[PDB]
């Protein structure tokens, strides 16, 4: 259920600590992530060109 | 020390204690009083904080994570990432392939600038 | 044979189907379309992810910028054909588009998202696309835009790392087959974007997270509010100020106790004052709506009082709190509220029962 969701994340979060703490670490690499990701994304969309992506078929 | 305090009585015109904030950053480029001034002279880059953001789930300082505890954690916690994207995490993080996520070695290949 | 009338029932069913949505997106689309709230149709469905308030943005996203279902893709389609571009500067209608729509997360989904906003745009601006060697150079540029407003705005990124304009534009070299896109379009995206941060319009989950501002405080390795409150499908109710009551069978000063209450569609926080000057609220408690109950209570200490109990099917019965209200009318717009959202409550966990039980 929905309470059941919301104490698992309790005791996940408490599980490393101060619960502030431990979603601020995992936000930290969720953020670094995402943003690597993207990166390297866009390396890879310059990279190739000749797709003509922009004619919608 | 307190070169800082020297610059400030400076910009204190009366000596009691106070610049002003038209040249709050004139004196930086160098009412607010000195305790709010030698804080903001007081107030990390990101590789520190993501190494520091991974040792919170290396539980027993082991330099390394479960490759099944960083899954379950990237995707409930926080800003919940996909299974996809946590598998490409694990398929970059994950150096030897025996289930056990590097972190060290992955903080440097995500700022790898 | 007439369009159903708006009743107690349907309005609450409608609400489950946003609920639905906000926590799994094609879930509530079934739901909503199933019961006629939403022609079954791409189009309808595309104008109602618009149109329709209740909607967490972030998810409407997460909807659309779905590449492998044929479905998402052709609301997707029809999201950005109701949109017109046309004479607009490419970062200009991007921020049209990002404010209906949040676009951040995955990158995949980004991608797919930025890719229908950049073919919308391709067609409503042929005379821009023109000036390019490749089209795809527009669909790359749209892509940097994004990666630049995240980059400007984004804490993670120190200031010493940010993008300056030189680097912006260095990092786009010879994107167009080779050549460079013109220096001044670049040089006007960057301006535009240092003096306007692209935004995603407000939703119920941007009211929600105000809230959780108002309770935390002005705060850091631990940031935030212990209970989670913002979740995509969690919208406020309604705020009441109670007296809690330890023991309705004596009296207590009036004024004690004093409370203020937030209820959301599936949640109760109670709250008390922490300093005015405008108000800041310290958390006390939290309760979940299921098996909640609400009883009205008069006696001769309290003469609006009202207490809670869980009755969890299996569990044993259980007081959670007392309240006093300081009037009747308060009393009753606020049990009313709660009563209606426990039994929203109810048929969404009911609906959850019959879904596993058949999966």
């Amino acid at each position: 259920s929905s309470d059941l969701q919301d104490k698992q994340v309790e005791m996940l979060e408490r599980k490393y600590g101060g619960r502030l703490v431990t979603r601020h670490a995992a936000r930290t690499i969720q953020t670094a992530f995402r943003q690597y990701q993207m990166n390297k994304n866009f390396e890879r969309l310059r990279s190739s060109m000749s797709e003509n992506r922009m004619s919608r078929r | 020390i307190a070169e800082f305090k020297e610059a400030f009585s400076l910009f204190d015109k009366d000596g009691d204690g106070t610049i002003t904030t038209k040249e709050l950053g004139t004196v930086m480029r160098s009412t607010i009083d000195f305790p709010e001034f030698l804080t903001m002279m007081a107030r990390t880059d990101s590789e520190e904080e993501i190494r520091e953001a991974f040792r919170v789930f290396d539980k027993d300082g082991n330099g390394y994570i479960s490759a099944a505890e960083l899954r379950h954690v990237m995707t409930n916690l926080g800003e919940k990432l996909t299974d996809e994207e946590v598998d490409e995490m694990i398929r970059e993080a994950d150096i030897d392939g025996d289930g056990q996520v590097n972190y060290e070695e992955f903080v440097q290949m995500m700022t790898a600038k | 044979e007439f369009a159903f009338s708006n009743d107690v029932i349907r309005k609450r069913h409608y609400r489950i189907g946003l609920n639905l949505f906000n926590k799994k997106p094609e879930k509530g689309v079934q739901y909503l379309i199933e019961r006629g709230f939403v022609p079954d149709t791409p189009v309808g469905v595309a104008h109602f992810l618009l149109q329709r308030k209740g909607l967490s943005r972030q998810m409407i996203g997460e909807f659309l910028g779905n590449r492998q279902k044929q479905f998402n893709r052709d609301v997707l389609d029809c999201v950005v054909d109701e949109m017109d571009f046309s004479t607009m500067e490419l970062d200009e209608a991007l921020r049209k588009f990002q404010a209906h729509i949040r676009v951040q997360g995955e990158a995949q989904k980004v991608e797919r998202l930025i890719e229908a906003f950049s073919q919308r745009y391709c067609i409503c601006n042929p005379g821009v696309v023109r000036q390019f060697r490749n089209p795809d150079t527009i669909f790359i540029l749209a892509f940097a835009i994004i990666l630049l407003n995240t980059d400007m705005y984004s804490p993670n990124v120190k200031p010493e790392r940010k993008m300056k304009l030189e680097d912006f534009i260095k990092n786009l070299r010879g994107v167009d087959d080779g050549e460079d896109i013109p220096r001044e379009m670049l040089m006007g995206i960057y301006e535009r974007i240092r003096k306007r941060e692209l935004k995603t319009n407000e939703d119920h989950v941007s009211q929600v997270q105000k809230v959780e501002k108002l309770i935390v405080g002005k705060k850091s390795l631990h940031p935030g509010l212990g209970c989670v409150l913002s979740l995509p499908h969690r919208r406020l109710v309604c705020y009441c100020r109670l007296f809690e009551v330890p023991d309705p069978n004596k009296p207590q000063k009036l004024g004690l106790h004093q409370r203020e209450i937030f209820l959301f569609n599936d949640l109760l926080v109670v709250t008390k004052i922490f300093q005015k000057k405008s108000v800041t609220y310290s958390f006390r408690q939290s309760f979940s709506l299921y098996g909640m109950q609400v009883l009205l209570f008069e006696n001769q200490y309290y003469p609006n009082g009202i207490r809670l109990t869980s009755s969890v099917p299996g569990a044993d019965i259980k007081v959670l709190i007392n309240f006093n209200a300081p009037n009747p009318q308060d009393r009753k717009k606020f049990t009313d509220d709660l009563r209606e959202s426990i039994a929203e409550v109810q048929e969404m966990e009911k609906h959850r029962i019959e879904s596993e039980l058949e999966k």
